[PDB]
């Protein structure tokens, strides 16, 4: 009787982030459909505040981000690889990824923005996305690019990645992985390839270069997420009436974000939160 | 225009301090060292800068090492280089880290496109491991006898600094260590999260022990002491700079990683970079 | 800026948010009731930046003072202080002397200002003549923190009518190195670059930049402990008046004892730098504006004079 909180549909990915993308497809190729609930939330919905977050009903822990939640729920040089790219891929990828979708402008605010305002309650888009692009932007360094002949540069620092990616063999070969980390290549792959955007330059890469990830991220998702995946056991309510535990509450979740604002006391009054929460995880 | 200075004497004799430290024979690499280890020559205590030290010793450059304090520096990062001084007013310009193997300068296997996996594994090296040093140096009070005696001590012996400076430490530290998701992409304002409580010492510490078994497991397919080459190259001594300072200063793991290769290894790297050297294990 | 008039008797207090900036918290106040103890206390935080030994300067400590005006003229003043003064900018092409004192340190010291003023009007010299003291001792004994020096400033002007009014000037500067602890013996840690002395530009002596006319190391102007300027003016003629300036100058524990006896004595060898030029001087009642043009004559290789048109404004001119 697990509980997984997640983020909306959105692009036609049960998820909206690659961490609880990866998190969603991990268990439903591993646990089944009478043990998880998927509870759509926020990341100021959960004493953890990192969003993909299990909570095991047994004990009643939350265990926050994927790595740590594949640590429940479960030659030697197949580990090894499988270590070295799970380490490879929540660093530059995740940035690369963030480049696009929470960076560049002319495509956060067509697809991105619509994206949490139809995930979320009504008055929370205000506050949340700009945090959101502010973290997915803070770690969107180390790159040296910016919301930009200019573009070689681009293209380059795209092969950096997609050439390391390249040969995982990801899908039957080259060197075989694992069960969590190939789960974990198909949430950050899906988000680079499939989203409708207005200004596409990672698309034609990967579907122009790369054919073996291209048919991989269309072949993994043909088998555990056909038409949409909504056939995963979402919350009693649906997926839009997913969050129906938490008008009252998001209240707080407003009043918290917004006071955290202030130009003086805020800051203090963000560490004096975050502390507090925290220590409801290791009393759990 | 015209001739009007009528007179122009010698230069003008600078002063003392800049006699004694710049005064200079040979380039001088300044790192984050103590007074004295770094006559002896000694490896630095900062990751970031045993690096590119263990790099250059590694191409027969023979140079000095002098404390710095990471404002003096081209750029933010400390380990820049500063070439001799050919007039006694008069100095080339520094060198920064990335060139110090352009000044160096058989040398290609210390700077090589590596090939795509051993690309891929570090990642472990300058992401997972370089956090666990982040968050058990800074953000843990066991440590905080250590921390002081290193980067604050030296550095303005008056109570009420010392504490100004360990607190904007600590506030940047637990900053680098929060973004990279191995321990917490918590969402919490449209500002870093630099606070002890912003992350878990349990995500980050378990990791760094995944990080030492991958490590370890690669190194047993190698079969010539080295990370799949003959000599010690960008990779090995990437290690060496995370894998040392945790042992002479997290050092159980080390030494217990698979059968001990990343000890043993460390050991045979001061076999090839410090060979007259004697005084590490703690 | 803020001021308050009274709180219970004649205090003030005061705040100024203006170089990148400055937080000036004054607090004034006279003690028992004589409206000349002004008493002090600030607590300034600005991050000034200094181009001619190319980086910052972080000033963010806190200085006591006392001032005093006797019946006289003179005026005492009495200060305790406590910074900062970190430096944080050496982006730039930066000379290798300054890579040596980024760093950081505290700076305990204790001051005294004493400026007798009797000339008739303060911006324009007729038939005065100014003495102004500033001696410093930084710490030493109770004084505590990492710099330890002791440092003196005489100024000593002239002038005299026959209007022309024939001008004059002099300054003088002594930097001596003194050991951390309740004695006169030990060790004397050489001076730093926040504490050496400056010299040049249009408002010290006329016809160099604004730091040069000292040792250099490349580009950037390290000071030098113990130093010496001159001028002569003549100041012919509505305060808008014209200007014949010939200016002049210099800049350079058994063991930190030969050294002093050393430099000055090194101060008397060979010719000054000795600049000249002529100007039009303006008597602003809150400024002196001059506008002049300058030919250089001696220099110490090195040291990056003007040639002309040193427009320079300000209040204590040479």
């Amino acid at each position: 009787a697990v509980q997984l909180h997640v983020w909306g549909p959105a692009f036609g990915l049960p998820s909206i982030d690659a961490e609880c993308l990866a998190a969603i497809a991990y268990l439903a190729q591993t646990l089944g459909s009478a043990d998880y609930q998927l509870i759509q939330s926020s990341p100021s919905a959960v004493p953890t505040q990192h969003l993909p977050t299990l909570y095991d009903s047994r004990t009643s822990t939350w265990i926050g981000g994927f790595t740590s939640i594949t640590a429940h729920l479960h030659a030697a040089s197949a580990t090894a690889d499988g270590t070295a790219y799970t380490a490879f891929l929540s660093a530059h990828a995740a940035p690369l990824l963030a480049l696009s979708l929470y960076v560049s402008s002319a495509n956060y605010g067509a697809a991105t923005r619509p994206a949490y305002s139809a995930v979320l309650p009504l008055p929370l888009p205000w506050t949340e996305p700009p945090a959101v692009r502010a973290a997915m932007a803070r770690r969107a360094a180390h790159l040296g690019l910016s919301s930009l002949k200019s573009r070689i540069r681009l293209e380059e620092a795209a092969r950096e990645v997609l050439d390391v990616l390249a040969e995982v063999d990801w899908a039957a070969g080259g060197r075989q992985v694992a069960a969590e980390v190939r789960c974990l290549a198909f949430g950050y792959l899906a988000l680079m390839l499939l989203p409708d955007v207005p200004r596409p330059w990672l698309r034609e890469i990967m579907e122009g270069r790369y054919p073996a990830l291209c048919t991989f991220v269309r072949d993994f998702r043909a088998r555990v997420f056909p038409q949409g995946g909504k056939l995963l056991p979402w919350a009693d309510g649906g997926a839009q009436a997913s969050a129906s535990a938490s008008a009252s509450a998001v209240a707080l979740r407003f009043v918290r974000a917004v006071m955290a604002e202030v130009p003086l006391v805020g800051e203090w009054w963000s560490r004096w939160w975050t502390a507090r929460k925290k220590r409801e995880v290791l009393a759990s | 225009f015209d001739y009007f200075p009528l007179r122009i004497y010698e230069p003008n004799e600078l002063p003392e301090r800049s006699q004694q430290l710049t005064s200079g024979d040979l380039p001088t690499l300044y790192v984050f060292s103590t007074d004295s280890d770094a006559r002896l020559g000694l490896p630095s205590f900062n990751p970031g800068c045993l690096k590119w030290q263990t790099l250059l010793r590694l191409a027969n450059l023979d140079f000095r090492i002098l404390p710095s304090t990471n404002h003096s520096s081209p750029t933010g990062s400390l380990p820049f280089l500063l070439p001799p001084r050919t007039s006694p007013t008069a100095s080339p310009a520094p060198i920064p880290a990335s060139g110090l193997l352009s000044f160096a300068r058989d040398l290609g296997h210390l700077d090589a496109d590596l090939p795509p996996r051993a690309q891929a594994y570090l990642a472990l090296i300058t992401h997972s491991l370089r956090n666990a040093w982040l968050c058990a140096l800074y953000l843990d009070p066991t440590h905080d006898a250590l921390l002081r005696r290193l980067y604050v001590d030296p550095a303005s012996s008056s109570r009420a600094v010392r504490a100004a400076l360990l607190h904007q430490l600590r506030r940047a530290a637990a900053e680098q260590v929060a973004t990279a998701s191995s321990g917490g992409g918590k969402i919490v304002s449209l500002a870093p999260v630099d606070s002890a409580d912003g992350i878990d010492e349990e995500a980050v510490y378990r990791s760094a022990r995944d990080a030492l078994d991958a490590l370890a497991s690669l190194l047993r397919e190698s079969e010539t002491a080295w990370f799949g080459t003959e000599r010690p190259g960008s990779f090995d001594a990437a290690l060496f700079s995370y894998t040392h300072l945790m042992v002479e200063y997290l050092g159980r793991m080390v030494k217990e990683a698979g059968n001990g290769e990343l000890a043993e290894h460390r050991e045979r790297m001061l076999g090839v970079a410090w060979p007259e050297w004697d005084g590490y294990r703690r | 800026n803020a001021v308050v008039r009274n709180i219970f008797g004649g205090a003030e207090t005061l705040t100024v948010n203006a170089t990148r900036s400055a937080y000036n918290a004054t607090f004034s106040t006279p003690i028992n009731g004589n409206p000349d103890l002004r008493l002090s206390v600030e607590a300034l935080r600005s991050a000034t930046q200094k181009p001619w030994a190319s980086h910052e300067e972080h000033l963010t400590g806190a200085n006591l003072r006392l001032a005093w005006l006797t019946e006289k003229g003179d005026t005492h003043a009495l200060a305790y202080s406590s910074v900062w003064r970190q430096l944080t900018g050496l982006a730039p092409t930066a000379s290798p002397t300054v890579r040596a004192d980024a760093g950081d340190s505290l700076k305990s010291s204790l001051t005294h200002t004493f400026t007798r003023d009797r000339r008739d009007n303060p911006m324009l010299p007729q038939s005065g003549y100014l003495f102004r003291s500033v001696s410093e001792l930084a710490g030493w004994g109770p004084l505590n923190g990492d710099v330890s020096f002791a440092k003196t400033e005489v100024e000593a002007s002239g002038a005299l009518p026959v209007g022309v009014s024939v001008g004059g000037g002099l300054r003088l500067g002594v930097l001596y190195p003194l050991p951390l602890g309740y004695s006169l013996t030990g060790a004397a840690q050489p001076s730093r670059i926040n504490d050496r002395f400056q010299l040049g530009g249009p408002n010290d002596v006329r016809g160099f930049k604004i730091g040069g006319l000292g040792p250099h190391d490349g580009v950037d102007a390290v000071g030098g402990d113990v130093f010496a300027a001159g001028s002569v003016n003549a100041l012919l003629p509505s305060p808008l008046r014209l200007q014949l300036y010939a200016n002049a100058g210099r800049l350079v524990s058994a063991a930190v004892f030969k050294g002093v006896k050393s430099a000055v004595g090194k101060l008397t060898n060979g010719i000054p730098s000795l600049a000249a030029g002529v100007g039009l001087v303006y008597a602003h009642p809150v400024a002196r504006f001059e506008l002049n043009f300058s030919l250089p004559l001696v220099l110490r290789r090195g040291e990056e004079g003007r040639k002309g048109l040193q427009v320079g404004v300000g209040i204590s001119f040479l």
